[PDB]
RNA sequence: AGCAGAGUGGCGCAGCGGAAGCGUGCUGGGCCCAUAACCCAGAGGUCGAUGGAUCGAAACCAUCCUCUGCUACCA
RNA sequence: CCUUUAACGAGGAUCCAUUGGAGGGCAAGUCUGGUCGCAGCAGCCGCGGUAAUUCCAGCUCCAAUAGCGUAUAUUAAAGUU
RNA sequence: CGGGAAACCAAAGUCUUUGGGUUCCGGGGGGAGUAUGGUUGCAAAGCUGAAACUUAAAGGAAUUGACGGAAGGGCACCACCAGGAGUGGAGCCUGCGGCUUAAUUUGACCAACACGGGAAACCUCACCCGGCCCGGACACGGACAGGAUUGACAGAUUGAUAGCUCUUUCUCGAUUCUGUGGGUGGUGGUGCAUGGCCGUUCUUAGUUGGUGGAGCGAUUUGUCUGGUUAAUUCCGAUAACGAACGAGACUCUGGCAUGCUAACUAGUUACGCGACCCCCGAGCGGUCGGCGUCCCCCAACUUCUUAGAGGGACAAGUGGCGUUCAGCCACCCGAGAUUGAGCAAUAACAGGUCUGUGAUGCCCUUAGAUGUCGGGGCUGCACGCGCGCUACACUGACUGGCUCAGCGUGUGCCUACCCUACGCCGGCAGGCGCGGGUAACCCGUUGAACCCCAUUCGUGAUGGGGAUCGGGGAUUGCAAUUAUUCCCCAUGAACGAGGAAUUCCCAGUAAGUGCGGGUCAUAAGCUUGCGUUGAUUAAGUCCCUGCCCUUUGUACACACCGCCCG
RNA sequence: ACACCAUGG
């Protein structure tokens, strides 16, 4: 039950990468909807959420533990 | 030495201890010899021996013997006066010899 | 240089051939609420060195060395 | 100078009362911060060693008041000449 | 009489109601009867005799305690005597100091030291070394629905499969995040700030007020000269009377009932029996008998077992000793003439506990935490000490055979585990398989050990003793290395009764001996209870260590561990 | 008919 000496490098947690909100589909046309990365095929997922694009890899987010593709 | 004083404050010892080191206007010291009346002569590290006076707060409940490291705190206007501040034990005697504060005149 | 005395436990010593202890000091216990006093146990020996006698010695004999007292005091 | 008199001259924020004290003797706070047997206080007894009614300050209160405190001489208290 | 602070005083009285005459002499405590001057003396010394300085008390009488190497009366195996077993010596176990260490967490020094249920592998856990987390309420303000914020795959990184961090960018959705106040948690500090609990003074007989009496008062009597008692228990005496607490009474327990109540979850006897077995008896072997925890009874009963109600012992009877009182000794009868514990006063201690607590004040820390995971420690070893286990053998060790207990516990809620029968397998520890028990129902008729009866050893550190160490096999567990515990072959240390000292004990007790509960996934050299075998010595005293009551002394009151002189 | 028995954070 003594105090604290001065650290190294102590730094608490990452700072949450601000990317931008939702750019996931381009039109070819008004109502032509084309899509960049594929939805997953999952089953407890609603086949409306997206996947990584990250080539040499495949990582879709809600599955945090299983499902990914090496392609 | 025992006796029969369970009273008072029963037990200060601890395995653990912390240096105090000098300030201003503040030395130390080694003891050269014991008087009487509370009185005592001892020797600044470096000049004067500046007999010294073991204040209220001492008395009685930390002793100090002859030849002894202390750490006494000088009077400005007199100067072969001081009051007996703190005591320093063999180990932490040794500790400020290491750490080179006292010119290592005297041993332990 | 000589006479006399002594050489044994850290120190003072005892020990008239069948052979290592005493007093003090040292360290640890006991006693006491505690300290001294007092009680107990422990540790520490080329018995000055070298030969000889003796069935066998620390002791007796011979040589040498080292301390102490007293005179000698000595190109 | 006083007195007699014109003309100006008050709203309380200034035309702003101080000197000592608040444990007891001895009238008045166990209010709040700081120091921690130090600094200091205290005529006397006594306060201060990390939860100070007595120290340093703020607020509040007590005493006398244009006065109040301190050192000394002396008188009463002293039926202690 | 009166006086006085009182002790005391017919004087120390006739004193604020103060005046009979007169001589000497004091003015807080020291410095000091000192320095100096004078005078006396042969000398030693006598007489007269200051001051500077210093200090808040010195002192008197009485009271209540504590103490006494003071006296009187009593008392206790935490006292002795007479003894027993010992402990101190040896090896090991465990606790405390010291040393060492990153850390070896820490409390406590008769009334600490096998104590904190403290037998710690993780946890516990407070210590040391690293790493995540928020489980930071609430209020206000800030940013914020192209959006606050959450979580994570892969490579690097890390003890780690902690999205911890880094590269990359999907996912969640107002629950957050940032800042200022404010909370929260803490086996953090202070037991000398406290509550509560406990220990101890203190196991003895001690304590207190109301009205009355004595004193100016603190105080005292009641609460006692004497006898008696284990006892401030009684008898009595009596300026006290009438009361309260503690002691006793009280509760549990051990000893006795052939009297009562009534029992296949307890038994006995009887025979209904039936059956096995042996002649072991007359006899034939059958009938009669003998053994049976072999099987039955809608047999009769409660002796043994269970547990309820009552009974029973009161110093009641008899003899002595007692002021013929309270009571004491002995004896008859008897299950017994003195079982053992629980509970316990006023006043107090700077006793222990903040590490039992959602008991608690104040101080400290509060996100780089003093609130969680991985690893190490609490166990380290020149040494000092405490409680203990096993031994030093023939009143023994070994190997067989025989034959007797009692107190208990037993399937768990979160928590996941209990006690075991019997069959098989294995030298052993242990494994597999099937049943009973939430229990007077099953383990269990609890086949316990010492003891008893026969073998081998033979005074030799021996076949006594079992430390230390090598190699192998099991079980619990997430994990056994610094050996958790258990089993097997081997190695075979000190120790031949223990110095000065010192502990506990009076009858089913000391000691020997094993068995249960507690802690317990694993596990007792500890402690808490139970039985079994079962002595020697006492019926006393105040010597030693202390305790209680009276008288006495005191310069003590922080109370003799006091005070105090040079 | 009487050995020794000092001291106190
Ligand atoms: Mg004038
Ligand atoms: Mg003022
Ligand atoms: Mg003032
Ligand atoms: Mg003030
Ligand atoms: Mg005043
Ligand atoms: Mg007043
Ligand atoms: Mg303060
Ligand atoms: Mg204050
Ligand atoms: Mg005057
Ligand atoms: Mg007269
Ligand atoms: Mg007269
Ligand atoms: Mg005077
Ligand atoms: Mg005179
Ligand atoms: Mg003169
Ligand atoms: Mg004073
Ligand atoms: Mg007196
Ligand atoms: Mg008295
Ligand atoms: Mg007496
Ligand atoms: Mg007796
Ligand atoms: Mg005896
Ligand atoms: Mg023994
Ligand atoms: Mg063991
Ligand atoms: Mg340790
Ligand atoms: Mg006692
Ligand atoms: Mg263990
Ligand atoms: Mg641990
Ligand atoms: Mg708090
Ligand atoms: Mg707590
Ligand atoms: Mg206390
Ligand atoms: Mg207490
Ligand atoms: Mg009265
Ligand atoms: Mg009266
Ligand atoms: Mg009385
Ligand atoms: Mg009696
Ligand atoms: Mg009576
Ligand atoms: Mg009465
Ligand atoms: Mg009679
Ligand atoms: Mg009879
Ligand atoms: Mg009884
Ligand atoms: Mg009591
Ligand atoms: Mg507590
Ligand atoms: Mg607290
Ligand atoms: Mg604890
Ligand atoms: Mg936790
Ligand atoms: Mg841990
Ligand atoms: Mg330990
Ligand atoms: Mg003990
Ligand atoms: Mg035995
Ligand atoms: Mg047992
Ligand atoms: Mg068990
Ligand atoms: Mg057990
Ligand atoms: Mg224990
Ligand atoms: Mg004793
Ligand atoms: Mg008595
Ligand atoms: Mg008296
Ligand atoms: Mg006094
Ligand atoms: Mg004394
Ligand atoms: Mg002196
Ligand atoms: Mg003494
Ligand atoms: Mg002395
Ligand atoms: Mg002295
Ligand atoms: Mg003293």
């Amino acid at each position: 039950k003594k105090s604290y000496t001065t650290p190294k490098k102590n730094k608490h947690k990452r700072k949450k990468v601000k990317l931008a909100v939702l750019k996931y589909y381009k039109v070819d046309e008004n109502g032509k909807i084309s899509r960049l990365r594929r939805e997953c095929p999952s089953d407890e997922c609603g086949a409306g959420v997206f996947m990584a694009s990250h080539f040499d890899r495949h990582y879709c987010g809600k599955c945090c533990l299983t499902y990914c593709f090496n392609k | 030495g025992g006796k029969n004083r369970r009273r008072g404050k029963n037990e200060n010892e601890s395995e653990k201890r912390e240096l105090v080191f000098k300030e201003d206007g503040q030395e130390y010291a080694q003891v050269i010899k014991m008087l009487g009346n509370g009185r005592l002569e001892a020797m600044c590290f470096d000049g004067v021996k500046r007999l010294c006076h073991i204040r209220g707060k001492l008395r009685k409940k930390v002793w100090i013997n002859t030849s002894d490291i202390i750490l006494v705190g000088l009077r400005d206007y007199q100067d072969n006066k001081a009051d007996v501040i703190l005591k320093y034990n063999a180990d932490e005697a040794r500790s400020l010899k290491a750490y080179g504060e006292l010119p290592e005149h005297a041993k332990i």
